[PDB]
């Protein structure tokens, strides 16, 4: 499945 | 005199931090990332041993910078009119440990032992400095792959440690614990504890276990690569949905999955060259 970033 | 004592390189990413650029100090070559900063994007601010008042990220990473340790040294710094320029250690060569994961796929145990040590060793200097990192994930830790050590970055969420509550969060959602999701308050050391247990769900599997508000305060956690029982025993100790039930980095530095720790030097030699 996909894999992401995560911004902040 | 900033420009005309660094050369300035390609850049090396960008985003809610900011535009980091490679970089060589033109005194001795040493390799550097400069890192810039929009005035107007800052929320919050301090001030130095000098009154002089600077973002929050400046304060904390001066107060870590001191010495060696596995957290990213700031060098210099500079104020401009709309901005504020960061001179960073560059590793080299070096890649992040979100890529890493991403093109190795979930970690041997034993790689993601002396990953996950050295973040605690990390993590632990960052207290012991007063300093409270907030954004602890596999995005914002560096790997130099040829000395096998792994430095931690990008203070920009950061705040003083404390032992009252934090009410505000501007750290990654998906790394944040329950009781931030549902009420809006936690504490310092118990929420970098959760963090922490995602950050090695990650590593052993592969990709965060949590996406989704309802999945965080949820506190199920179904491993989808095989991980030993001694590992899944501290992520869902890490990841327990009361705070107070949550292990204390001692007790995560003492659990039996964490014994017999690769070096740094021998984790490069064996996983990394
Ligand atoms: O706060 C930061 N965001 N990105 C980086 C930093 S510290 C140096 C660094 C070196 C190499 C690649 C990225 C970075």
């Amino acid at each position: 499945r996909k894999r992401r970033r995560h911004p902040s | 005199p900033l420009e005309s004592q660094y050369q300035v390189g390609p850049l090396l990413g960008s985003g809610g931090f900011g535009s980091v650029y490679s970089g060589i100090r033109v005194s001795d070559n040493l390799p550097v990332a400069i890192k810039h900063v929009e005035k107007d994007r800052i929320s919050d601010w301090g001030e130095l041993p000098n009154g002089t008042r600077v973002p929050m990220e400046v304060v904390l990473l001066k107060k870590v910078s001191s010495g060696f340790s596995g957290v990213i040294r700031l060098l210099d710094w500079f104020e401009r009119p709309d901005s504020f320029v960061l001179i960073l250690e560059r590793p080299e060569p070096v890649q992040d440990l979100f890529d890493f994961i991403t093109e190795r796929g979930a970690l041997q145990e034993e790689l993601a032992r002396s990953f996950f040590w050295q973040v605690l060793e990390a993590v632990r200097h960052c207290h012991n400095c007063g300093v409270l990192h907030r954004d602890i994930k596999d995005e914002n830790i560096l790997i130099d792959l040829n000395r096998g050590e792994l430095k931690l970055i990008d203070f920009g969420s950061g705040a003083l440690l404390k032992d009252t509550v934090y009410t505000d969060f501007d750290g990654t959602r998906v790394y944040s614990p329950p009781e931030w999701i549902r009420y809006h308050r936690y504490h310092g050391r118990s929420a970098a504890v959760w963090s922490l247990g995602i950050l090695l769900y990650d590593m052993v599997c592969g990709d965060i276990p949590f996406e989704h508000d309802e999945e965080i305060i949820g506190g199920q956690v179904f491993f989808r690569q095989r991980v030993s029982s001694e590992c899944q025993h501290l992520i869902r100790w890490c990841l327990a949905l009361r705070p107070s039930d949550r292990p204390t980095f001692e007790e995560i530095q003492n659990h039996p999955w964490m014994q017999d720790v690769l070096l740094p030097q021998e984790t490069a030699e064996i996983h990394l060259h």
